[PDB]
């Protein structure tokens, strides 16, 4: 009874995982905090911190 | 081959809190019970139509 509770636990957990990272990937409006223009640019030290 | 013989028959069947709460004398322990552990998504033996 325990490692079937534990199995389902585990796939709840993981498909609602998946479904979270597909709506980041999937963003149509992106804003960058800050003067970022993209992923790499981010920065927490300046003049202008992101 | 014949019912009347059988020893024992178990049957698994869904209900809710206010079911088992309608005759409250009849059932002990009900306190203790986990209502969250126990959902038909648990237990894969139980075949039902409930998504």
């Amino acid at each position: 009874e325990h490692l079937s509770r534990e199995l389902m636990n585990g796939a709840t957990q993981i498909t609602e995982a998946v479904l979270q990272k597909d709506l980041l990937a999937a963003a149509g409006t992106v804003l960058y905090a800050g003067a970022a223009t993209s992923d790499a640019t981010i920065t927490g030290e300046g003049s202008t911190p992101s | 081959g014949d019912i009347n013989k059988a020893m024992f028959a178990i049957v698994s069947f869904e209900t809710c809190k206010a079911d088992l709460l309608k005759e409250k004398d009849r059932y002990h322990n009900l306190n203790k019970i986990d209502w969250q552990s126990s959902a038909p998504v648990n237990e894969p033996d139980h075949a039902t139509t409930t998504p």
